């Protein structure tokens, strides 16, 4: 019975870091793109 | 070990795309240069 | 892992050339091996079987010191030290044509692979000859005060990388007729200057036994020079080493004067193989051009040997 | 057998070991993300309940009861069943007979503690006669169960060296493939940077010789206009 | 035993879950501090 708590806990926690672990996955394609996309604008002076 | 290996296909494959999309990048950014080479130095001709 | 390849045998030795092997070099698709020696002849080989010389090509009056392929790999590219380029057929194992206008020594030449045809001939009299594969009379020739030992085209097929006995590497421009710059640093005679694949390096060995590689890119510092490697010192005779790139441009072989040819990591600068197998000094060390890890190794012992990167 | 089909991009003999703080962080980012998502009880990982003594089939009603009754003691690793009459196989002792007690009451007695004393003696008699069957065959019998012991506590060591052995076949085939890979991954990853570093340094190039080309354009368009408005 | 090979699995995956989730946040963190300097740089 304690092993059976024990495993559900786990299943639970394991759900949660894969949805957490699927939106740092997410943050972090989106951070890749904006740095690989990142494109160098005419830097004007302070006129 | 199972679990590694079918990660290690896809964050290899994900490099992968990553290099390629990084290196296309840099060969525009190369050709770019280029032709703003040659565009001053025809200005420079065209000026003297 | 005993061998990954399609080759017959780990090693071959192909032998039968009577004098000196200078240069050898590959068919663009990885099939098909021409090597020309002091002996005056071309030695025409296959690759991969049972590896026939399938042909001989006769018809230069002294030393050959260079030889290309062409585009799809019909015509070959042979400098004489006859003083004399010439163009050949390889359906009838005939000669074309012989290019002529050159007073001394021919030591490279080189063909342009993608752009417009361009046979482009450093030659000891000081003069880079361009020419045109179709009529026997230059194009053009560019005037220098010392010897040329090396000649690259650029990727864009406008500049000309000599390398001459003044120790230091020239990239000219063909329209203008002129030196764009030079990129110094070495200390002795260049030898071979070959343009990485990808077209961002250049392979540079001279006489003092250093091989460097610097950029190529329009978007550089003052000091283009990437790297020195050493580990591969020179012989006795005063040869010109051909190095050349692998296919990812990951990898430097270079011959040497001790009979072993030296292949570094082009990444880093460590000494990834120092391959024995020749008595005297290797003259020319190439790869696959397809990608196979086919190493080939022509030295000045009348011989070749094919081998293998596992 | 495990049925999780879960995948997580971990390569732990090439990755860098996470450190206390970032293993706290990542606990902290767990736990998080539970108190988000709250637990489902009727999740496919977790197992089949375990059936009740009623719907257990091979539980007895006795067993029932035995586990009812361990379970109601504080201790049950510590609870024990109540003994048998042992006094019924000790030694018994003379009855004294009052002179007030009738002679059937005082028969009875004696009776009763006769049958005790031949039962005891019938039980002396037969641990006697097992000594002596232990005393004929004590070596051969502790020698056969010394062996077979020995033979099943080396076939268990056998089976787990045979486990361990295989457990470390694949731990060394992992290492030898993540190896590979983290080599690949990592120079992959270094071009990618330079590649990264050395384009947004063309691109700063490129902007400035735009500048030079577009100040050239306006030198050029500026003497284009003056030489108009002179004609 | 099932329960115990399961909850073996389950702790094998959390801990790889942990490593890349630790990873993943250590790339994201890079790469905003990458572009927070490009941006407050301007010029290189």
């Amino acid at each position: 019975a304690r092993v059976r708590e024990e495993l559900a806990t786990a299943l639970y926690q394991h759900d949660a870091a894969v949805r957490v672990i699927a939106r740092l996955t997410r943050e972090r394609d989106e951070a890749r793109e904006a740095l690989a996309r990142l494109t160098v604008t005419g830097a004007a002076p302070a006129a | 070990r199972a679990s590694e290996e079918q990660a290690i296909q896809r964050r290899l494959e994900a490099l992968r795309a990553e290099v390629a999309f990084v290196s296309t990048r840099e060969r525009k950014a190369q050709e770019l240069y280029r032709k703003l080479r040659d565009e001053l130095e025809e200005l420079r001709l065209e000026q003297a | 892992t005993p061998r990954t390849s399609n080759l017959k045998a780990p090693l071959m030795e192909l032998s039968g050339h009577t004098g000196e092997i200078f240069t050898a070099k590959f068919d663009p698709t990885g099939t098909l091996i021409a090597s020309g020696s002091m002996d005056r002849t071309i030695m025409l080989w296959r690759v991969y079987g049972d590896c026939e010389n399938y042909g001989v090509l006769n018809g230069h009056k002294a030393a050959i010191l260079d030889l290309q392929w062409s585009r799809d790999g019909d015509i070959l590219f042979s400098a004489s030290a006859d003083m004399h380029l010439a163009s050949w057929d390889l359906t009838t194992g005939q000669r074309i044509r012989r290019y002529i206008g050159h007073e001394e020594i021919i030591n490279a030449m080189d063909v342009t692979q993608r752009g417009e045809e361009l046979l482009i001939s450093g030659s000891d009299d000081g003069t880079i000859g361009i020419w045109d594969p179709r009529t026997k009379n230059a194009v053009d020739y560019i005037e220098t005060d010392f010897p040329i030992t090396a000649v690259a085209v650029s990727e864009a097929g406008n500049e000309i990388y000599s390398g001459g006995i003044d120790n230091d590497i020239k990239v000219w421009d063909i329209r203008k007729k002129a030196v764009v710059h030079t990129m110094l640093g070495h200390n002795d005679t260049i030898t071979t200057l070959r343009v990485s694949p990808d077209g961002q390096q250049l392979l540079s060995y001279a006489m003092d036994s250093t091989a460097r590689t610097w950029d190529i890119r329009p978007f550089a510092p003052t000091d283009r020079h990437i790297r020195t490697f050493d580990g591969a010192p020179l012989g006795l005779e005063k040869n010109l080493i051909r190095g050349s790139w692998s296919k990812d441009g990951k990898k430097i072989a270079v011959g040497a004067g001790d009979g072993t040819v030296v292949i570094w990591g082009s990444d880093t600068g460590k000494l990834l193989y120092k391959l024995p197998g020749h008595k005297g000094t290797v003259n020319c060390a190439e790869f696959a051009p397809d990608g196979a890890p086919i190493i080939l190794s022509a030295s000045s012992d009348r011989t070749m040997l094919l081998g293998e990167l596992i | 057998m495990p049925a999780i089909t879960t995948v997580h991009e971990s390569l732990p003999y090439i990755d860098p070991e996470p450190t206390p703080e970032q293993r706290a962080a990542a606990e902290a980012l767990i736990a998080e993300e539970r108190a988000k998502v709250p637990d489902d009880p009727y999740h496919a990982l977790l197992p089949p309940p375990l059936p009740p003594l009623n719907e257990s089939r091979h539980l007895t009603p006795i067993l029932q009861n035995e586990l009812a009754r361990l379970a109601s003691s504080p201790d049950p690793q510590a609870a024990k069943m109540d003994a048998l009459d042992f006094s019924r196989y000790e030694a018994p002792e003379m009855p004294s007979i009052d002179s007030s007690q009738s002679l059937e009451e005082t028969a009875s007695q004696l009776w009763e503690t006769l049958k005790q004393a031949y039962t005891a003696q019938a039980y002396l008699s037969a641990r006697r006669a097992h000594l002596a069957l232990l005393d004929t065959h004590g070596k051969n019998a502790w020698l056969i169960g010394n062996w077979h012991l020995e033979g099943e506590v080396k076939a268990v060591e056998k089976e787990l060296a045979e486990t361990k052995r295989e457990i470390d076949r694949v731990s060394l085939a992992r290492q030898g493939m993540q190896e590979a890979a983290g080599a690949e991954l990592k120079s992959l990853e270094e071009t990618w940077k330079a590649g990264v570093g050395r384009v947004l340094e063309t691109e700063a190039a490129a902007e400035k010789l735009r500048i030079e080309v577009l100040e050239e354009r306006r030198r050029l368009a500026e003497a284009q206009a003056a030489l108009a408005v002179g004609n």
